[PDB]
């Protein structure tokens, strides 16, 4: 593409505990988890830019990241899914 | 009893001179470096020429031959 | 500050020198003063940068006159037009400041940079020379850095100086930082007005080193609108500039409100 | 000390009546140097100019040792002078 910014993403399903939601329409700045790790409850996994504001993306629970739907620098839009964890 | 005069300068000087020229009726001509490509003396005169392109701004109002 | 017949005196001195060597066009003639006697120091074969300010007060053009003199047109002619040396005097007094690049926040180290903003002067005798000052234009750090030459011209000293005061706080450049603020000092300063002042002038007096933060407010907001224009704001929705709705205020008049007594005029009255 | 010389410069149409012409400047340059003094009023780059009030781009005026002196130092800054988009007496 030259980066990863014409992308698109599934929506996540909003009734599975397993599907984290973008919550906001904002840009991907850091990412901080990659497929097949495990840290603890609280975990900032992800750090996205809502309009010039910042806040970290934390798990729910413990478990293992599944999967990771964004690359840093990448837009998202409200329901996007963006991590699934276990 | 003089035609046209060259300033061997620039800056506000150059422009001054021109002036007085300008006032005795005698064509101006302006030198300027490859840096003073933009310096307004150059705009303010009836000639324009570059003093070596080859010599570098640095060196060229010192130029005794060119 | 000197006496009258000091100054013929050094004038007669530099006429002596340039008589008896068969001097041509102009030249200048420096001395070194202390009490009652001249001391010759150098010869300048040329104009000096410094020619405005005697040029204001004779009343002669002297590059003009250089010119004429090298077309061979006579003194005292039709051309150059020049008063008989006992026509030649001085109306008023003149003052010329220097204006570079070199910080004054940085020991009068010249800057290399590109000019933002220029902002000129103007009123009665006030020589702009401009040189490297005007628009957007990039400067050489092999060049002198002269910005500004800087001429006053009046009857008075004072008033020469609040004209020279004046201009000097017209005056904006901006991206470099100059030797403006300094040089306003100077021009507010008793033994500056006074006369008498040595070459040791500035170093004895520590105090015109003493800088005021000067705010220039209008390019700062410049400068805000122009981040938020362009940057956006935290928190707001990027989209279309409102006063969408063009709604006018209802407006009292300070009388009318200068009359009401409420609740405030109570407590000052009761308590 | 020297002679001292002034004139006005407006948008009188010096080939039409005299007549002040009207709109906008779009090229004002302007002289200046030793002995020259350039008072503005209307003209100058931005603005229109409305014929409401008394026509004056700039007052200029001119000082040297001789009046033919400062007859050719007024002549100069005259030719000097650039005006685009009115009429000017300049001529």
């Amino acid at each position: 593409n030259v980066h990863t910014n014409a992308n698109v993403k599934p929506k996540a399903d909003k009734s599975n505990p397993s599907h984290i939601g973008a919550q906001m329409p904002g840009s991907v700045t850091e990412v901080k988890v990659s497929v097949g790790e495990t840290v603890k409850a609280n975990q900032p996994l992800l750090i996205t830019e809502a309009m010039k504001m910042e806040t970290t993306i934390q798990a729910p629970f413990d478990g293992v990241i599944k999967q990771v739907t964004v690359n840093n620098g990448d837009t998202i839009a409200t329901g996007d899914l963006l991590i699934e964890i276990e | 009893q003089i035609k046209k005069l060259l300033v061997a300068n620039r800056g506000e000087i150059a422009i001054r001179i021109f002036r007085a020229a300008a006032e005795l009726d005698i064509s101006t001509v302006a030198i300027y470096s490859n840096e003073d490509k933009s310096s307004l003396h150059r705009y303010k005169a009836d000639e324009s020429y570059l003093v070596g392109s080859d010599l570098g701004p640095a060196e060229s109002y010192l130029n005794i031959e060119r | 500050g000197l006496s009258p017949t000091l100054r013929q005196r050094i004038c007669d001195a530099a006429i002596q020198l340039m008589e008896n060597i068969k001097y041509v066009n102009a030249g200048t003639v420096e001395f070194l003063v202390s009490g009652d006697e001249f001391f010759f120091i150098e010869v300048n074969p040329r104009v000096q940068v410094e020619h405005t300010i005697t040029e204001m007060v004779t009343g002669i053009d002297i590059v003009k006159t250089q010119i004429l003199v090298a077309a061979g047109a006579d003194l005292f002619g039709e051309e150059i037009n020049m008063p008989q040396q006992k026509d030649i005097t001085t109306l008023g007094y003149a003052i010329q400041c220097r204006i570079t690049t070199e910080d004054p926040l940085n020991d009068f180290m010249p800057d290399t940079g590109t000019i933002i903003a220029y902002r000129s002067s103007g009123g009665f005798g006030v020589r702009l020379d401009a040189g490297d000052g005007f628009q957007g234009a990039e400067i050489s750090p092999y060049y002198d850095s002269l910005l500004v030459k800087l001429s006053t011209h009046a009857i008075s000293f004072k008033q020469a100086e609040e004209k020279m005061v004046r201009s000097l706080r017209e005056m904006r450049i901006r991206g470099v930082k100059t030797n403006i603020p300094f040089l306003i000092n100077v021009m507010k300063n008793k033994k500056f007005t006074s006369g008498d002042y040595t070459t040791k002038f500035i170093e004895e007096t520590p105090e015109l080193f003493d800088i005021q933060p000067s705010l220039d407010r209008g390019t700062k907001t410049l400068e805000y609108i122009g981040n938020v224009t362009i940057n956006g704001f935290p928190n707001v929705e990027k989209r279309p500039k409102p006063d969408y709705e063009l709604a006018s205020i209802p407006t009292v008049s300070s009388s009318k409100i200068a009359s009401f007594s409420g609740t405030k005029q109570l407590l000052d009255e009761v308590g």
